[PDB]
């Protein structure tokens, strides 16, 4: 379950928020194969309700209708073809398992679905599952609202509606087999893994009934007896009853607590400084290692901003951005994950962003294709994180440095910091107001490195910055507080 | 028996207990679920305060009075004063269900809806006050700008050993999918406990 | 900034931090020393107390009263107030060298001498105040039974960022060898600080 | 330093304080070596000024004015006859050394001292040892006292004076080496060991150098290369800045902690009841077993409680007292010391007692002899707690079960408490309000075994209680609490 199954020596997955099936069979092929990325989170694959007002969000995915592979990313041919298409190619799929829950109570029954199913919320009618009144918990909730009225109380949180959605009955056999159906028939169909959407809302021994009736992966690409990858989101910061370890036993978590701390060190507030990273991971209080699933940033709150105050880091940031990223690639806590966005507009009314809803890029609700431009960029409003060079070349740093220890590490007390991964990578950040300029001990074998965030290794010459690391392992950094990267980074295959 | 006041008009990370995500920013002001979604943070005065007196049975009465500002950007998603026994009574702005309750253990012995929309985004007063004699438990909420108000109050009983000794401060939820930006601020916090 | 006021007329030990032989007795009454001997003991209000504020450099006046009884069985040894930054001021009741000092950084910027001879085994009601404006910090001790009582002011500095936040309370030693049984109790005592 | 090099099989010392040499080297052949004692804890034997207001206090011997062994307890010879006899019979002697000052500094220059030695402490002068004024810390200490006025400052502590004792310069070697000459007399004579009085008034270091110094022990009664036995009186209860911790390195540290802990808990005090006893040892946040000397009250604690509120047990709280020795002997956390004291006149004048000073059982000055009694207790105001039936059996009871592990735990949920060590000892305890009727699992072998704390194996029988354990190892134990000692113990020894 902590194993990613991905091939290997590749180290990171990428979420491609939004997406069509087609676009990523396309990307899988062109791009991610080749730039050794590991894998894809992609959007609920599963039928969801329509949302008119506000107009297709993105969070009218969150609601399903039946488990049918059928959205406005494409349908079941698409989906078959893109995890083939991606598979063959060495890069794996995860899909977003929505389990706790349907659609909203308040929905409107009717047809108005992504894939004209009916339904008829009120009455807890799911005639495409089949789910009937006696698959939700209703009478198990004990609030008078019957929705969720107290995060210190661990019943509330998971036998009651979230947000107003129908909640799932978890415990019976007939709702856990049904949904264990929908994650088999991925699985068959070639899928690595799951992100299990709402954890936080089902039962640590629900959830583990569920995967404990899962087949082993397609043998087509993976070896036999491979069980699929399981990242729970829970969001714990520590402030609640409920725990991240209560979900050690059925896979990965994922560690929100590292976005927001590395956040707020990477902009220098309350007191943090960047040589404080020293002993960065379980020093911090973060859960073990082994159990974490990292991101500096992901779908959700990577919005809502836009008025300040907020130490999360986003592609909106990007200086700032690509140094925090940067780090958590190279650091070797967890495992990672890469976010990949659109762009929205982000207007304004009396104070507050109003468009923190808006879907993806799309034509009169149609999604956009990604166009690619011929700088590798992306076209239609799609921000492409992962295709930045920056990024593209610290997800191979990663995958190179994969096993070495954390090594050499030296700071000059303030902002300006510098780690090694065993001998094969080394990396420096100047986040401070000054240059830095100093010799440091790379533990890396003499020779001239190519600086892969300026540039990269064409050929017999480096595109950005050379390093020259003499025969003791020592190197001359000098980094400007006004370079657009402020930070460096040399690994074994960027070595001339 | 120990009774004790204070007045914070700017706050400092100093003698608070933060829990999950709740900081204090630059310009002292408390601010709870700017980072995260769906989870609870938390932020109490860092001494406890006696209620209950246990050598004499006495209860104390206590004074309140703090400004918001709730940004919806649109408890389950909320806003919450509470007293925790270091059994916890809660006082709920809840604006996910659109009421302002007292509950006690998790029931809501008093209730009246709210409009949000009348304090979204703007400096909210909230006074709490109880008086141990009367046993009377009320809140008094006014946006001081448009004049707006909305009152609640009832009886609770405070008189058990579980209500000895509390830790006094504020609870914040935010919820999940479009309800998961909501921000709560509070600008400035006086207190008051009398036997 | 946060001002804060309390009022205990008998202790408990639930918003205090005890350090080595301090204790609170059944019937309320904060003990110090009374199980060891050549080793300090110490007490602390939980909460920490705001002295300047950084944000304006403003320093706060403090008023606080307490009501001791040494008992010598018979500072090097002795009771003293202290305010520890989160560089101490110390007020000194030191028995053995029998005087009471006025101390910052342990030095004693002023000293009066005192005949514990007057207030041992007996209350004494002790007032420490420092007023910000004439940077006047005072110290009164009297027996209210016999009338006996001992006064020292002198003017401290403490404008400076290490005062910004203190831990209040109190710091008991024993001596050893003859000297290993002295007795330090404190039974209430009042705070209050002021911008 | 650590390893007490007591004979084969004895675990505990007894402090025999103030007893006069003759009387100590009679007890060791009639009573501590046939008794299973391992050594004696004896009173400073180096010559003390002579205080004659109060009259002979207890504590004018820790006021050296020089090292000849000379003193109201005996001289050279008498001191060497009682270290030979008392090896002779496998009682080791530990004795009392005052090394980090001299007399008060105010003690009137003169003769009046236990030799006859003249001293002038006006002007630092000690022709005895010989010490000058050069020889002290005066200069040193940066107090304008010269006395330590705060105990949150380490170099105060160790560098002024301790309640106006001349203050030694423990770093000089001239001053390291004539204390090193005064121990390694005694180690020559066949002393085992030594308490550091007034430990934490020393820097580690300095105490380190002299301890370099010494020689290893007299191959007439012990194995070649054995170095003395060394424990340290620092009293840390946490409240301070010097800890025991910075003492480990020169022996094993006096465990402060541990009598005021279980004090406070048997007398039910403070809301503490002995079930919480379960994790007794670095669970209560001791120091570690391997580096602690701990016992139940001390020469100087066990004074000034007349009035109460302390939680400090001694023998003028008989029952509670054996009740606390008992499960101090019985448990395998520490070195244990037993004490032995003199009874005092406690006479209170305005609510304080003033009996606190009073010296040993005497004769116009000169200490009394110890007699025994037909029951064997002692007479002329000796306690004698080591010879209480108790407390002897308990010792015996630790000699028997040493090496056993803990084991077999056993609690009502409030005062009732059992446990065993290994298959050779079993103790219960019954501090309720109430009967204690239990079947209980006492990890030892079948049979029948007398209770060595109502009375003693005789012959082909018990004198007191009987047990019988089953095959099965369990036992019937039923403990009044109106008993006069509300606890039983079996061990191997005590098996019909
Ligand atoms: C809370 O008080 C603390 C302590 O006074 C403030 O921290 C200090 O701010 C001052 C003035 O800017 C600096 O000179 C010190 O270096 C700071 N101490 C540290 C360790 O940072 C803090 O600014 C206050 N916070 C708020 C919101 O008022
Ligand atoms: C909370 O604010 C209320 C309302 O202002 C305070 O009650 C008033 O105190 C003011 C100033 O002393 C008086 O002029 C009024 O008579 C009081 N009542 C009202 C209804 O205004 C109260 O003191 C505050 N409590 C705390 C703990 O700060
Ligand atoms: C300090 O307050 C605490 C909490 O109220 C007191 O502890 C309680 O005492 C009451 C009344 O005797 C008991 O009913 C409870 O069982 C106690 N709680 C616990 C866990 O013991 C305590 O007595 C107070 N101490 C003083 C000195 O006033
Ligand atoms: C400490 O005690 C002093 C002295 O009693 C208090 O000062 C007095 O307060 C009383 C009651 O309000 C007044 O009648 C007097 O005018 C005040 N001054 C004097 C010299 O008596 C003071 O309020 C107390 N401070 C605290 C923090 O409790
Ligand atoms: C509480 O109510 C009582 C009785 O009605 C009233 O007399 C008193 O003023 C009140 N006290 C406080 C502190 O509100
Ligand atoms: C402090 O001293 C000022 C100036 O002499 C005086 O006017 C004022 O009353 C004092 N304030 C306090 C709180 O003692
Ligand atoms: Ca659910
Ligand atoms: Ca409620
Ligand atoms: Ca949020
Ligand atoms: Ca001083
Ligand atoms: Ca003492
Ligand atoms: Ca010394
Ligand atoms: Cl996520
Ligand atoms: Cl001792």
């Amino acid at each position: 379950q902590y194993a990613p199954q991905t091939q290997s020596g590749r180290t990171s997955i990428v979420h491609l928020f939004e997406w069509r099936w087609v676009d990523i069979a396309l990307e899988c092929e062109r791009y991610l194969g080749p730039k050794g990325f590991g894998g894809v989170q992609v959007s609920p694959p599963n039928e969801n309700v329509v949302v008119t007002n506000p107009s297709r969000p993105w969070w009218e995915r969150y609601q399903p209708v039946s488990y049918k592979l059928c959205t406005r990313s494409g349908n079941e041919n698409e989906f078959r073809d893109m995890v083939t298409r991606c598979n063959n190619v060495g890069v794996r799929i995860y899909v977003d398992a929505v389990i706790n829950h349907m659609c909203g109570s308040g929905a409107a029954a009717g047809t108005g679905t992504t894939c004209g199913s009916y339904c008829n919320p009120g009455s807890r009618e799911f005639p495409a599952v089949p789910y009937s009144a006696w698959d939700f918990n209703d009478g198990k909730c004990k609030t008078a609202s019957g929705g969720i009225e107290s995060y210190n109380d661990p019943y509330q949180v998971r036998d009651c509606q979230l947000v107003g959605l129908l909640d799932l009955a978890l415990e019976k056999d007939y709702v856990r087999s049904m949904i264990a159906d929908y994650l088999n028939k991925l699985i068959d169909i070639g899928v690595a893994g799951f992100r299990i959407d709402a954890s936080k809302h089902m039962w640590p021994g629900d959830i583990k009934a569920v995967l404990d009736k899962l087949h082993n992966l397609n043998t087509n690409w993976f070896p036999a007896g491979s069980r699929p990858f399981i990242f729970q989101e829970v969001i714990d910061l520590g402030g609640e009853a409920i725990q991240s370890s209560e979900y050690f036993g059925n896979g990965r978590v994922t560690e929100f607590k590292y976005g927001a701390k590395l956040g707020t060190v990477v902009r220098k507030w309350s007191g943090e400084k960047m040589s404080y990273l020293k002993n960065w991971g379980e020093g911090w209080g973060f859960m073990p290692s082994d159990r974490a699933l990292v991101f500096v940033d992901n779908h959700d709150n990577q919005r809502g901003h836009g008025a300040g105050g907020a130490s999360i880091l986003t592609f909106w940031d990007a200086r700032l951005y690509k140094v925090a990223v940067g780090f958590m690639l190279a650091h070797p806590y967890g495992f990672t994950r890469v976010m990949s966005s659109y762009r929205w507009a982000r207007n304004f009314v009396n104070g507050e962003d109003v468009n923190d809803w808006i879907g993806p890029p799309n034509n009169n609700g149609v999604i956009k294709e990604v166009t690619i431009n011929a700088d590798t960029t992306c076209g239609n409003d799609w921000v492409c994180e992962h295709r930045w060079r920056e990024i593209r070349n610290m997800v191979w740093f990663r995958n190179v440095v994969d096993g070495q220890p954390f090594a050499n590490w030296w700071d000059n007390g303030s902002n300006q910091v510098a780690f090694g991964r065993g001998n094969r990578g080394f990396i420096v950040f100047n986040n401070d107001d000054w240059q830095l300029s100093s010799t440091l001990q790379t533990g890396l074998p003499g020779g001239t490195y190519c600086d892969v965030i300026s540039g990269d290794k064409v050929g017999n010459s480096c595109t950005g910055i050379k390093v020259y690391v003499s025969s003791d392992g020592t190197a001359q950094f000098s980094i400007s507080n006004s370079a657009e990267d402020p930070f460096i980074a040399i690994h074994a295959e960027s070595k001339l | 028996a120990t009774e004790t006041s204070f007045i914070i008009d700017a706050f400092n990370k100093t003698n608070l207990i933060l829990q999950g995500d709740a900081t204090v920013s630059s310009n002292g002001n408390l601010q709870l679920s700017y980072n995260s979604y769906d989870s609870m943070s938390r932020a109490f005065y860092s001494a406890p305060i006696q209620i209950r007196d246990s050598t004499t049975g006495n209860v104390a009465s206590f004074d309140t009075n703090f400004t918001m500002n709730i940004r919806t950007h649109r408890s389950a998603v909320g806003l919450d004063f509470v007293l925790v026994p270091v059994d916890t009574v809660t006082v709920e702005f809840d604006t996910f269900l659109s009421r302002i309750s007292i509950d006690v253990n998790n029931n809501d012995i008093k209730s009246v809806p709210w409009d949000v929309h009348d304090y979204d985004g703007q400096n909210a007063e909230v006074r709490i006050t109880y008086n141990s004699s009367t046993k009377v438990f009320s809140v008094s909420l006014s946006n001081p700008s448009t004049g707006k108000s909305n009152n609640v109050s009832t009886t609770v009983e405070l008189e058990k050993e579980v209500y000895d000794w509390v830790s006094v401060g504020f609870s914040a939820t935010s919820g999940a999918y479009q309800w998961s930006y909501e921000t709560h601020d509070v600008l400035s916090w006086s207190f008051s406990s009398k036997f």
